[PDB]
């Protein structure tokens, strides 16, 4: 198919996205699952992880890492430790909001997910680590876990497999810092939410230096609907190494923000078009879009009339799908003080471990607050620019990359509004 | 330059060439001592872009 959209809801991969059908278990056995997921592990690891190689399913953390790769890092034997599956369910992205919303509505989902995935690398344990704001979320991902320990889901006998798990719920204390891989691992085991290096890899030493995969909320979330329907299903959803269903959140200058699934592929003018009730005031209103949740740049409206919602589509864009976070700015705002504010985001919550990302990042702060206020010169957007370079590419984690992205998106299209800021501060202070 | 007519000539004369156009003391054409405050310009290579060190 040439074209993308118009998802199914027999195909909507995340029924009870929004709040009805009794989240409970009862509810979640009603809208199916746990189905067959005995015969899932009794199947055994490597035809789950071939069911994952054949989805195509990538990353949904904003990473984009194929996930059946990423999963059969660890298909080795037993070492002596143990293993681990970690779950990202610190959501901490602005614009993005599918994560809470499926703890809170299908959270059976994200614990089978955990079971299979669990299962599929070879583990006792999987760690969700929640936000900490997320109090009423994390009550309910407990309430479900322990329905599901009184149905004999996990533990001891996992489904009524001869496979042991254990699923626990740690909670975060504020850091969007630690929504990165390996700041979650350091979190968990109860240091500071300073991401350490690669090499090692979590697969080779996670948390308590044991053998752990890190995975989003989402991709466990589809895991075991994809171990179930198939995979050539999935990947029959969306373009060609861009598959299967995703969770849009749409904010910003939108009639009606909100959360929705859609296929992949999708045009960004459709999306916003028959999930968003349009842009506040018309698509010629529209001014920019952040596609993804902050990391990645804007992109215009003239390129925004034909984008798709691919990895790839996005990359050609010059941009990236992050956590599918369309903010939507419209031409009655201040696109420098925006920017700036997500500045601001990222100094406030950089977690100055490299001197890189934490100078920098404070520097770019003060050089986008004297760029709203108009007291610099063009000269600086070219320092800015090499500022952003000198972040990108030096740091331990891609907090600095995401942080020098969307400054170099505003430099890339919105640069005559910088230097009419500039000249109009100019001219109305001499 | 405070010097006769008389004595210009005698002088112009016994030297054989024009001594007041040439005379070597320094009487009021020179710079005044007190001037005003300059303003140097920078040189190349204050361009805060495109001046990485390892260029030049
Ligand atoms: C002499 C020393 C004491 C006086 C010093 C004094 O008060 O000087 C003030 C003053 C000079 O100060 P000044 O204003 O800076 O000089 C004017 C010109 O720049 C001076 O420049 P100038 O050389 O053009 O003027 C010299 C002038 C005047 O020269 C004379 O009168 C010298 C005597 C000429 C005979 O000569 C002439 O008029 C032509 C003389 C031609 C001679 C051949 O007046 C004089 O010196 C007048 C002449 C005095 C001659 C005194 C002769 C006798 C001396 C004592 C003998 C015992
Ligand atoms: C600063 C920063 C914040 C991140 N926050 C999140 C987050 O809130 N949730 C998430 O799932 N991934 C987040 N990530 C991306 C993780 O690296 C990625 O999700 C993780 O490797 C899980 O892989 P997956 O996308 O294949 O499931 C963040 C990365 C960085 C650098
Ligand atoms: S890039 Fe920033 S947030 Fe990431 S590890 Fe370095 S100092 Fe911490």
């Amino acid at each position: 198919k040439t074209s993308f959209g118009s998802l199914k809801d027999e195909d909507r991969i995340f029924t009870n996205l929004y709040g009805r059908h009794d989240w409970r278990l009862k509810g979640a056995l009603r809208r199916g699952d746990w189905y067959k997921t005995k015969e899932i592990l009794l199947k055994g690891p490597d035809w789950i992880l071939g069911e994952m190689k054949t989805s195509g399913l990538r990353g949904r953390g904003g990473a984009g890492f194929p996930t059946g790769l990423k999963w059969s890092f660890m298909n080795k034997p037993s070492d002596g430790r143990p293993k681990y599956l970690v779950v990202n369910a610190d959501e901490g992205e602005p614009g993005t909001c599918k994560d809470r919303e499926i703890m809170r509505h299908d959270p059976h989902k994200l614990v089978e997910g955990c079971l299979v995935g669990g299962r599929a690398m070879g583990a006792r344990a999987a760690y969700i680590y929640i936000r900490g704001e997320f109090y009423n979320e994390a009550s309910n991902l407990q309430v479900a876990i322990r329905e599901a320990y009184e149905a004999g889901l996990i533990g001891k006998n996992a489904c009524g497999s001869d496979y042991d798990f254990d699923v626990f719920v740690v909670r975060g204390a504020g850091a969007y810092i630690c929504g990165e891989e390996t700041a979650l691992i350091e979190s968990i085991e109860g240091k500071q939410g300073k991401p350490r290096l690669k090499p090692p890899f979590p697969a080779d030493v996670g948390v308590f230096g044991c053998p752990t995969t890190v995975a989003n909320v989402e991709t466990v979330a589809v895991s075991p609907t994809i171990c179930r329907r198939g995979g050539t299903w999935f990947a029959g959803f969306g373009r060609e190494r861009n598959s299967g269903t995703k969770l849009f959140n749409i904010s910003g200058h939108v009639n009606h923000p909100c959360t929705v699934e859609e296929e992949m592929s999708v045009p960004l003018k459709e999306l916003i078009e028959k999930h968003a009730g349009g842009v506040t005031g018309g698509w010629d209103n529209l001014l920019a879009v952040i596609p993804g949740g902050s990391s990645t740049p804007l992109i215009p409206k003239s390129v925004c009339e034909t984008v798709l919602m691919d990895f790839d589509a996005l990359v050609q864009a010059q941009t990236g799908l992050g956590t599918a976070a369309v903010i939507v700015m419209d031409r009655s705002t201040d696109i420098v003080k925006a920017i700036a504010r997500l500045i601001e985001f990222y100094k406030h919550e950089s977690c100055g471990q490299c001197t890189p990302c934490r100078e920098g990042v404070d520097w770019m702060n003060k050089v986008m607050a004297r760029f709203v206020k108009g007291d610099a010169r063009p000269a600086e957007i070219d320092s800015l620019w090499e500022i952003s370079k000198q972040i990108e590419g030096h740091t331990i984690c891609a907090l600095g990359d995401g942080a020098a992205w969307p400054v170099q998106g505003l430099i890339r299209h919105f640069r005559p509004e910088l230097e009419d800021r500039m000249q109009r501060f100019a001219q109305q202070h001499r | 330059a405070s010097a006769t007519r008389v004595i210009q000539k005698l002088r112009n004369w016994a030297s054989g060439q024009d001594l007041q156009a040439k005379l070597q003391l320094r009487y009021q054409e020179i710079a005044k001592r007190t001037q005003p405050p300059p303003k140097l310009p920078v040189g190349p290579s204050h361009k805060l872009s495109n001046n990485y060190y390892c260029t030049r």
